[PDB]
Parts: C-alpha cells; structure tokens; sequence
C-alpha cells in the first residue's frame, strides 16, 4: 500500500 | 567492407520537399535493412525510416506520415523523399546498413538545413 | 499551530484506515490525501511568509464539515477540495521559485 | 550527470536448436531512463518486442528487460540495438548463446 | 528470512510535449506486484503480481487515487527544482523517490527508507532513526527546513514502522507460493578454447531466487579476483535471475580452478570443477 501522508512537494 | 555513398543534402524552404539517396558499394548483397538516422550536435541519433531487403519498413514518429522510404535492391539503393519539411527536420541525415550477421555500417553524413533564411 | 493540528488529524486518519469498515475506507484514503495537501498548502505558505490565519482557519472549517456527513456526499466534497488544494500548491510553488532567486 | 547503459543480451532457457524460447536485452546502470532497445534476426528488426516497467537502484540508475518470444537455429543470427544519450551511434550486441 | 517493500517513483519532463511522464512500481522482494503509468490508457493501478489481484475494487480505487495525487506532487517539483537551480525551460529533467520498509527473520520492523533525487543525484533523504534529514545542497536544505515545519518525518515514521510493515505480511501471506519461496541455482560449466594453449572456463547460475547471489573463481584455494570476468545478476524474464563468472585457463590445467556459488537456496556452498 501507497503511503498516504507524507509525500509533499521539494 | 560495406561503404555507403549518399547524396541530395541541403538548403530548402519551410514546407518544401527534398529527396535523398544512398548506395551501397562493395560487399553488397550482404546487407539486408538500410536506412537513415538523423543527429544534431550535442544529442544521439534518432531513426528517420529504414526498410529490409524483404521490404519491412519503420518510421520515426516525428516522420511518420511526412517521410517515405523506397528501395531497389538489385542496386542496393534506398530513397527517403522527404515532404512537408520543417525547421525541426534541420540536422545531420546518415545512411546506414546492417549486415545479416547484424554488421553495422555508416555513411559519412548529408546535411539537410530547413530555414527562412 | 495549524499545521500541528493538520498533522495529528493525518496520524489519525493513518491510524483508522486499519480499524474501519470497508464501506467507509475509500473515505478514509480520500482524507489523507486532502489532509496532506493541506499540510502541503499550509507549509508553503509559511514558507513564503504569506502566514495568513484567517485562510488557515478557513481550511479546517471545511474539512471537519465534510465529516460528521453522509458517507458519499462527503466523498464528492473532499474531491473538490483535493483538485482546489492542487490548484493553489501549484500556485505557491511559483512563487516559492521566485522567492529562491530573488 | 549522464550514465550510458550496460547491455546484455540473453535467452532466458539455455539454448537448444528448435525449440522455443526468450530472447532477452537487459539494459541497466544509464541515465536519464530515455531509451530506445530492438532486437534484430539477420540484419533486420524484430516487430513484436515488450519490456518490463521502469525501475531504477540504489544509484537511481535505471533498468529495462526486453524480450521476446524466438526459436533458436544453428545459422539465425541474432542480436540487439540499443540508442541512448551518451551514445553517438546505436550499439550493437550480438547474442552468443554460451554468454 | 528477511523481506523488504519498496516503491519507485520517477516523473520526466518533457518541455512542449506535454505533461511530465510519471511511472510508479511497487516491489516486495525481488517481485514486481504494482504499476503505474500516467501516459498508459487505463489511468489505473495496475497488477503485475497473481497474488495482489484478489485485492478488493477498495484497493485499487485507493491506490489510484494516491498514486495520482504522488504525480500532481512530483509534477511541481520539476518546476520548483528547475527554478531552485537556474536551468533552462526547455531542457528533460528528471525526479525519483523512493521509500519502502525491512522486516527480519521475525516479520518484526527492521528498516525504513526514504530517499529523493534529481537528475539521478542525491537531494534529500530520511535517516534512519526516521525523525531527521540528509540535505546534499543549498536548494536540498530549503526542502529539508520545510519537511521539518510540516512534521513529513514524523508521518513517514508512522506510515514505515506501522502502515508499510503490516501490509507487507500481509501480501507475504497472499503470495506465500511465490514470495516466501527459495529457488536454489541449477549450475553448470562450460569449456571454451580461446586459443590452441589457453582456454575460458564460464561457471553459470540460473533459475535462482531471490536474486542475491555470490559467484568466485578460486585457483589452488588463491582468490582468483582481478583476473574473473563477472556480469551483473540479470532477470531471466520469468521471475528468476542469472549470471555467470568466467576466467581464462591454461590449457591442461583446467582442474586447478574451482567455482564457488553461494545462494540462500543452498544448504552449502557448491563447488563446480570441470568435468571432461
């Protein structure tokens, strides 16, 4: 499963 | 073993038409597909069309529709009559071949220009 | 801090998705998605020093409106306001690179 | 930086005269992951070749399989044609099937 | 015993010919069960393990929809790193991420990661005790004291040690058949004359699993390195791995070398001498 949080933009 | 002479690069117009040609000396007979890349400093060669001595034929994407490849095997020449050009078809055209032992050959290279100027 | 608030609200979510009924999980993934774009948003504006908690505020009220609401009403809403979300991070990524520049 | 492609060209069964068989092109260790990977039988390209989905290492260096469905014989010339940014011209590498 | 998941991330941009190509694969061990492709038709997660297709409509509805959201946020990011770093708006960028997790023997949390790159080089990267960052430049520490605002690290280390551990038993247990198996190297050597006083002897691995594996040509017990020619462990296409080491022999003097193969798959380590 994909993380769901925690994948912001740089 | 195998040389390749080209010919009919240049100068045209935006939107005009220009036909090249390349033959092959030598070892011939040997040779099954010829055909042509393009390159422009600095970046690889990208396939423009080439054909197979039993006439299986590929297009480049960017070609596709505008190019036409044809070929006479008993002189082991093949012509790329190029249409509606445009200022990105600008770049170096080379002729290749391939043995059927997958033998790679190379011409020198024809520069074609498309520009206003 | 709002942004302390919207990161306990997205542990929250990522803790629940195990412990809920497969009814309402699709809900809970569209939740996290929302939650970490405005985490995404919130921190870009602080970034850009254009704290605004007026706005922040804003971004809360909607989201807790969205629970509490019937399950495939609520789902329609959060994906509004994920491609609303999207629009403006890319809005502040714009002027995140002018602000590097400069 | 740019990283040219390693190149390996296989079968995926030990080759016996006949019977069918994979032929592979792995393409691995180049960047950025733009490629262009053909299979060639006695000079000329063969039309029906898939790949696996892009993945990269540890390095971020990306990795590609290309194969396809083929039946070895003891005079069919086989080999593949890989075209990347760092090469001038296409390479070329034969497939020996002891390799 | 040991088994990892991990999913990679890469966006391309292509300036004038549209949006950023964005692809996306999910791995557990050495087995590919996820896919993504924004330019492929479906606009779907895709399947590309047997065991991960009885997940659920659920699962697949989710995945989609986070998967798409990871390339919206990739998307930005070649804008804001070509800005970051002054570059032209007509060149091919690229961005990678990758993340994933370690279990042990026990299926207990082991490891965590999560890396980003650009252009294939080190941006930023989550250490591992999972609540501080490795900055590679100026641009990299930018990101880095904006991660650490939105608390990223401490969200990363519930979803690692908690979120990406339980579903990585979980698929452990749906593919147990192909997952939790060890196929051991069927191995061979082969005999090539060089010349009419030399030789190649080539020592083959095949139809291994996973893919970790130790090839060594030894001359009368002397380590035969710098002198073995060793090709890089290559997929067979069937979910299976190769390779091979070859070093080259005097002639007659073939029984003084030894190859060595070392798998988990094998209770000992072979040894292989050629057999005339």
């Amino acid at each position: 499963e994909l993380a769901g949080i925690g994948i912001l933009t740089v | 073993e195998v040389k390749l002479v080209e010919s009919g690069g240049g100068l045209v117009q935006p939107g005009g038409s220009l036909r090249l040609s390349c033959a092959a000396s030598g070892s011939i007979f040997s040779i099954n597909t010829m055909g042509w890349y393009r390159q422009t400093p600095g970046k690889q060669r990208d396939l423009v069309a080439d054909i197979s001595s039993g006439g299986s034929t590929k297009y480049g994407d960017s070609v596709k529709g505008r190019f036409t490849i044809s070929r006479d095997n008993t002189k082991n020449t093949v012509y790329l009559q190029m249409n509606s050009l445009k200022p990105e078809d600008t770049a170096v055209y080379y002729c290749y071949g391939l043995s059927y032992s997958n033998d790679d050959y190379w011409g020198q290279g024809t520069q074609v220009t498309v520009s206003s100027g | 801090d709002p942004l302390k608030r919207l990161t306990e609200l997205a542990l929250e979510a990522l803790r629940d998705e195990p412990h809920v009924p497969p009814e309402d999980r699709p809900l809970v993934t569209l939740l996290q998605i929302a939650l970490n774009l405005a985490i995404n948003v919130v921190v870009n504006r602080r970034h850009l020093g254009r704290t605004d908690p007026e706005h922040d505020r804003k971004l809360l009220e909607e989201l807790e409106e969205i629970r509490k609401l019937p399950r495939e009403e609520a789902e329609k809403r959060l994906e509004e306001l994920i491609e609303r979300l999207e629009e403006e991070n890319e809005k502040l990524a714009e002027e995140e690179v002018k602000q590097f520049r400069s | 930086i740019q990283r040219t492609p390693k190149i390996q060209v296989y079968s995926r069964h030990p080759a016996e005269n006949g019977k069918s068989n994979f032929l592979n092109c792995y393409v691995s260790g180049f960047h950025p992951s733009d490629i262009e990977v053909d299979l060639l039988k006695n000079g000329e390209r063969i039309e029906k070749v898939e790949h696996s989905d892009l993945s990269f290492s540890k390095d971020w260096s990306f990795y590609l399989l290309y194969y396809t469905e083929f039946t070895p014989t003891e005079k069919d010339e086989y080999a593949c044609r890989v075209n990347h940014v760092t090469l001038s011209q296409p390479k070329i590498v034969k497939w020996d099937r002891d390799m | 015993g040991s088994h990892s998941m991990r999913y990679f991330f890469t966006s391309v941009s292509r300036p004038g010919r549209g949006e950023p190509r964005f692809i996306a694969v999910g791995y557990v061990d050495d087995t590919q069960f996820v896919r993504f492709d924004s330019d492929a038709a479906s606009q779907r997660m895709e399947p590309r393990a047997p065991w991960i297709e009885q997940e659920g409509p659920e699962y697949w509805d989710g995945e989609t929809r986070k998967v798409k959201a990871h390339s919206q946020t990739h998307r930005v990011d070649l804008g804001t790193l070509r800005g970051y770093y002054n570059q032209s708006e007509a060149g091919s960028h690229t961005v990678q991420r990758m993340y994933g997790c370690d279990v042990g023997s026990d299926w207990r949390f082991l490891r965590g990661y999560h890396q980003y790159a650009y252009d294939g080089k080190d941006y930023i990267a989550l250490k591992e005790d999972l609540r501080s960052w490795t900055a590679a430049d100026m641009a990299a520490q930018t990101t880095k004291h904006k991660w650490e605002a939105a608390h990223v690290a401490e969200q990363l280390r519930a979803y690692l040690e908690g979120t990406c551990v339980e579903w990585l038993r979980r698929y452990l247990e749906n593919g147990k058949e192909t997952l939790q198996r060890t196929d051991a190297p069927k191995t061979h050597m082969t005999h090539h004359a060089v010349s009419d006083h030399e030789a190649t002897l080539r020592c083959w691995a095949l139809s291994f699993y996973p893919a970790e594996i130790t090839l060594t040509w030894q001359r009368d017990g002397e380590d035969q390195t710098q002198d073995t020619e060793l090709v890089e462990t290559r997929p067979a296409g069937d979910g299976t791995f190769q390779k091979w080491a070859a070093v080259v022999v005097p002639s007659g003097q073939e029984q003084r070398y030894t190859c060595h193969v070392q798998h988990e798959g094998l209770p000992k380590p072979l040894t292989l001498r050629w057999e005339p």
